[PDB]
RNA sequence: AGAGUGGCGCGGACGCUACGCCGCGACGAGUAGGAGGGCCGCUGCGGUGAGCCUUGAAGCCUAGGGCGCGGGCCCGGGUGGA
RNA sequence: ACGCGUCCCCCGCGAGCGCACGGGGUCGGCGGCGAUGUCGGCUACCCACCCGACCCGUCUUGAAACACGGACCAAGGAGUCUAACACGUGCGCGAGUCGGGGGCUACGAAAGCCGCCGUGGCGCAAUGAAGGUGAAGGCCGGCGCCGCCGGCCGAGGUGGGAUCCCGAGGCCUUCCAGUCCGCCGAGGGCGCACCACCGGCCCGUCUCGCCCGCCGCGCCGGGGAGGUGGAGCACGAGCGCACGU
RNA sequence: UGAAACCGUUAAGAGGUAAACGGGUGGGGUCCGCGCAGUCCGCCCGGAGGAUUCAACCCGGCGGCGGGUCCGGCCGUGCCGG
């Protein structure tokens, strides 16, 4: 992890790891689903960058 | 290790500012600003940090757990010292000596959280 | 003035190795520290030879490695190498040797592997045995190349046998006026 | 070390599931910049 | 496949194969020497003989 | 624990004492008894013309053994066998000087360099001024000084010149390991003569400088260096 | 790249590498293999001795199919198999001996070169050298033929 | 003029080559054509393989 | 600076971009021509700088002040107007 | 030359203070001059004087030349793409390697995929104009010589060759044995690459001699000793990509 | 926007070996220092005070660690069974 920071990314929230997701991301065709999902688990500061 | 993502970083991070023929670094938790290898401030397994605290009264300090070093909404580590200039640096020294928490850095965390004060006192 | 000349005196030897692979750097760091602080020479010419250019350092073959142990004497032994260890066809049985390589071809880990013996690499030789006792330095042949075989007493003067730049071999293709004791000469 | 740890799995709220994988070893395969 | 296999060279170095192999540092450096001339000097004459 | 290997530090360090004031007596004892050699052997050169004088005889002097050199044209345009004989004699620049012991084999090298230079039969004072002041060293491939005698004791050590008092009676009398201590000195390195030159190009004898002087090298030392 | 190259270090210099006294111009020998017998003799008669003159027969319409002969040594002939013809012929009491086929490898005329590892091999191959039939026949084993 | 040892070579540029010269640039969608109407054929013969 | 069996006061500068620092010697002309290094310039494309700009961008001008052997570059003032 | 306990020709840890020609300099020494007229400022603008200094490019053994181009200023203005070759250097895979044509399904005309898409290319085999030929041997038995019968080891020397391995003897704190763990070592061992010399095996050719093999018994096929021609063997380094000359 | 060549006019400066240039100093200008009573940083001692405050003891939360011999679970370029 001590990589991607150095690529910018807005992580220190980040809460872990090599991310991963339930298989219901797959299937959300709305963005204000998609935004209210990116704030959750905490990477919406990387989009306001 | 460590030792590995070195010799990716040293020369091409984000976090990099180079010229007058001088060189700099603004890593959250580097003090002293340097790209190095002692002092570089998300590499390691452990990490000493000291920032001027939340409004203009006091210090805030910042230790690394051993633990989950792939966790990062859960890795630092917080507390406040607000307290008399010599007194509050009998915490900081009672940090790195007694713990045995990574004793090269003694020397550079009693010149940051004696310059981070000498800055919150009234100016001249 | 003083009467010298300014002529070879820049050295031409190597002392860094060009190329950039980290792996391949921190690999050398261990061992500048361990040819200065040492008493014992295996390491110092392991150093010379991990700055090496491919063709100064070429492929070194199992049934040659197999080949270099089956003298009189030399067991309880180790065989390092600073290229590669590949494989041959023409050679069935293998013992249970030891290998200390830096890339080991995929087919000569299931031969070896399958005997009985293990691999090592560039780490695993430098707290094993730190000084160097237990080893046998092998290589592999430095004159494969072909371009060997366009070098020495140019082609087109008495005894001498040199492979020349030719386009193609057929039955014409530099076929007449040095060649035969026929046409002009032959040499 | 090719040791591998235990990956949790967070569901499409925020809050970690109870599930896991095991970690594909491609990532742990080396890092070669050049 | 990896070429070397412990890229941790800050904890290589300190386990105790490495340290019980190894001749003793020199930390002391000797800076250059002025030739007080001995035909002069007095005390550096009584040095040499 | 420290309390007995603390005494037993308190061993060690006078050990390594008095390896040296056993040693620091012996600088004072080679010296004085090569003080006896140079007034028996300079009374003994006074000693036998007198009583040759004495019975109507003659009494020749001992031919010389050494010979200081030193090279005087400079590095321009050159003949090139000359320039292989000052090689080998170590004198490579203007100015610049050597020992030199003598022979056949090491007279005819001097008839082939004797309008580039000039040479003659050193005494005890221009042996040692030579030596005190300007003579440096040839130790790790550098021309390190000598202020110190675990230098000279240090390279040369297995042929018995150890302190600087060793380096003027085997060169002062040719001895035999003067090889390996003339080899061992950088050659010297004094300035230009203050006083003068006489006439550069010519040989000594017929008014300048150059060739050999028998008895007035002595002139153009203590004027150089 | 047209930055790491000669031609940067050269704006500022006059000659450009070329001479200060015989320039760059345009073709000093003769263009292309000039001077053959003449002027540029030397050189082709000393890396190049035997470029002028005829030799040998002329076949006209030659087809290369009908000259097609691959190739396959001894040292490794059994190059041709899995390794489960080799294992469990070597564990047997009654003598058997597995069929390499060479046709069916891209393989012609069978050729003498190395050892052999000796155990029983009957041997198909279009062509047998002479050392190939010698050396099967001295450890045990046919040699059949096919067309 | 040959400098020294290096082989001998015959060119056929002797022609004004240039002015008949071939490039494929057309190569990635003159693939995504063939395929096309390639993709038309065996609609247009339902049943019946596209094997033929 | 080896390891054994028997006869009051919790304190001690700097460092090590290891592609960095440090350490002791000898030498330093160059035209044709070679080679390295350039935190020397000029225009475009991927990355990056939570870069900068109508509270004044680029370009120009400047007996204003600073930087490197050098190629060149940093800041004061006035214009200018994206 | 300066306690004493024994060996002799020859009659192994005392105590502190102090000064210095001693491994590159410091005063635990002083004094003036300070607000609208003076302090400082090497750098950049004008003047003055002493020493030095002929105009640049250029061809040329020789240019300040009575050799040629240059009145001044802007803006443009000259070793380049692509097709071969070769040697060096980086990188992937390694007796192999490579899909480049063909296929399958906004940025994308990109990007992942075929394997019974490796046909094919270069490489693992030479040599002869050809028909063609086509790459070790030893050492003991069944009958001092053939023609055949079994069993074992095997890619052969000598000389020089970076390192390893065996270790006579020693590596001190009162002495007298006893060790483990390391390092120092007289001389003596296996010899990786690179060579120098000696033997051998495959094609071509030359001279000498005797026996083999046979559905077709020959103007038929095969073996043996010594010279000689080669771009040959002799436990393999190539192939695709990129950079430079 | 408005560069250089080349003009015209104000200030200064200077001027008989065509001018211009390099080394070295002196004189005068211009601006600029924001110059004109002169440096901070610890520990120590004496003499005037502020602020509810320090050691120690119990009350919760968190790290740094090994409990040389507490209990499980999870990995493996580790094997031996079925």
């Amino acid at each position: 992890p001590a990589l991607v920071m150095s690529k910018g990314h807005r992580i220190e929230e980040v809460p872990e790891l090599p991310l991963v997701v339930e298989d219901k991301v797959e299937g959300y065709k709305k963005t204000k689903e998609a935004v209210l999902l990116l704030k959750k688990l905490k990477a919406w500061n990387d989009i306001k960058k | 290790s460590a030792h590995l993502q070195w010799m990716v970083v040293r020369n091409c991070s984000s976090f990099l500012i180079k010229r007058n023929k001088q060189t700099y670094s603004t890593e959250p938790n580097n003090l002293k600003a340097r790209n190095s290898f002692r002092y570089n401030g998300l590499i390691h397994r452990k990490t000493v940090g000291v920032e001027p605290a939340a409004d203009g009264k006091g210090v805030v300090v910042v230790m690394k757990r051993r633990s989950g070093q792939r966790k990062p909404a859960t890795s630092y580590v917080r507390t406040t010292i607000n307290k008399n200039a010599r007194a509050t640096l009998s915490s900081i020294r009672h940090m790195i000596r007694k713990n045995k928490y990574h004793p090269d850095l003694r020397m550079a965390a009693i010149r940051r959280a004696s310059a981070i004060l000498r800055s919150q006192k009234p100016v001249m | 003035g003083v009467d010298i000349r300014h002529n070879k005196d820049r050295k031409v030897r190597r002392k860094e190795p060009k190329s950039q692979d980290i792996y391949l750097r921190l690999l050398v760091k261990l061992y500048r520290f361990l040819a200065r602080r040492t008493n014992s020479t295996f390491n110092q010419v392991v150093l010379k030879r991990l700055f090496m250019s491919r063709t100064n350092r070429p492929p070194l073959s199992l049934s040659r490695m197999i080949r270099k142990m089956k003298l009189p004497g030399r067991e309880n032994k180790t065989a390092v190498v600073v290229g590669t260890v590949t494989d041959d066809v023409r050679v069935q049985e293998v013992p249970k040797l030891k290998v200390c390589a830096l890339r080991v071809t995929s087919r000569a880990r299931s031969r070896i592997l399958k005997a009985g013996g293990k691999i090592l690499t560039f780490d695993q030789l430098a707290l094993d045995s730190p000084k160097g006792r237990g080893t046998v330095l092998l290589s592999g042949p430095r004159k494969g190349r072909e371009v060997y075989r366009h070098f020495g007493k140019a082609p087109g003067t008495p005894h001498s046998h040199t492979k020349p730049y030719v386009r193609s071999k057929g039955r014409k293709f530099e076929r007449a006026r040095g060649r035969r004791a026929s046409r002009g000469y032959k040499n | 070390a090719c040791a591998r740890p235990l990956i949790s799995v967070y569901s499409e709220k925020g809050e970690s599931s109870g599930k896991n994988v095991t970690l594909p070893a491609v990532f742990k395969a080396p890092i070669r910049p050049d | 496949m990896h070429k070397m296999l412990n890229t941790d060279l800050s904890r290589i170095l300190k386990s105790p194969e490495i340290q019980r192999a190894l001749r003793a540092p020199r930390k002391k450096i000797h800076r250059r020497v002025l030739k007080k001339n001995p035909l002069k000097n007095l005390r550096i004459m009584l040095k040499l003989n | 624990n420290f309390a007995e290997l603390k005494i037993k530090r308190l061993r060690k360090k006078f050990a390594q004492k008095m390896l040296r004031k056993a040693r620091r007596k012996l600088i004072y004892e080679k010296a004085k008894h090569y003080h006896k050699e140079y007034r028996q052997m300079y009374r003994t050169e006074i000693r036998m013309a007198r009583m040759a004088r004495k019975a109507g005889n003659f009494y020749v002097p001992a031919e010389p053994k050494l010979a200081f050199v030193i090279r005087i044209r400079g590095i321009n345009g050159v003949s090139p066998k000359v320039r292989k004989v000052l090689q080998l004699l170590r004198l490579r620049q203007i100015f610049n000087g050597t020992f030199v012991k003598l022979n056949k084999a090491s007279i005819n090298m001097l008839r082939i360099v004797e309008p580039y230079i000039a040479w003659g039969y050193p005494n005890l004072k221009s042996v040692n001024e030579l030596i005190y002041k300007r003579g440096y060293g040839k130790i790790n491939k550098k021309r390190i000084a000598l202020t110190d005698n675990t230098l000279i004791a240090r390279s040369l050590g297995k042929y018995n010149i150890i302190c600087m008092e060793d380096l003027i009676h085997e060169i002062y009398t040719v001895g035999k390991h003067f090889k390996e201590a003339n080899n061992f000195l950088w050659p010297f390195k004094l300035s230009s003569p203050r006083g003068g030159m006489k006439k550069k190009t010519t040989h000594f004898v017929e008014g300048g400088d150059a060739g050999n002087r028998e008895d007035q090298i002595n002139r153009l030392i203590r004027r150089m260096n | 790249p047209s930055r790491l190259r000669k031609t940067r270090k050269l704006r500022g210099h006059v000659s450009h590498g070329h001479g200060r006294i015989g320039k760059h111009r345009k073709h000093p020998g003769g263009r292309g293999n000039a001077g053959g017998m003449h002027h540029h003799r030397i050189n082709f008669d000393k890396y190049h001795p035997g470029y002028f003159g005829k030799v040998g027969m002329r076949h006209y319409h030659l087809k290369r199919n009908q000259s097609f002969c691959p190739t396959v040594n001894l040292d490794k002939l059994w190059t041709l198999v899995s390794e489960q013809t080799r294992v469990n012929a070597a564990k047997n009491k009654t003598g058997a001996a597995p069929i390499i086929d060479v046709v069916r490898s891209g393989y012609y005329k069978v050729l003498g070169k190395g050892k052999l590892p000796k155990q029983p091999v009957i041997v198909k191959a279009k062509f047998f050298s002479r050392r190939a039939e010698e050396k099967i026949k001295g450890v045990g084993g046919a040699c059949v033929l096919v067309a | 003029a040959p400098s020294r040892n290096g082989m001998i070579l015959k060119p056929h540029f002797h022609k004004d080559w240039q002015r008949r010269v071939a490039t494929w640039f057309n190569q990635p969608a003159r693939k995504i054509r063939r395929r096309k109407a390639r993709q038309a054929r065996a609609r247009r013969i339902a049943p019946r393989p596209a094997a033929g």
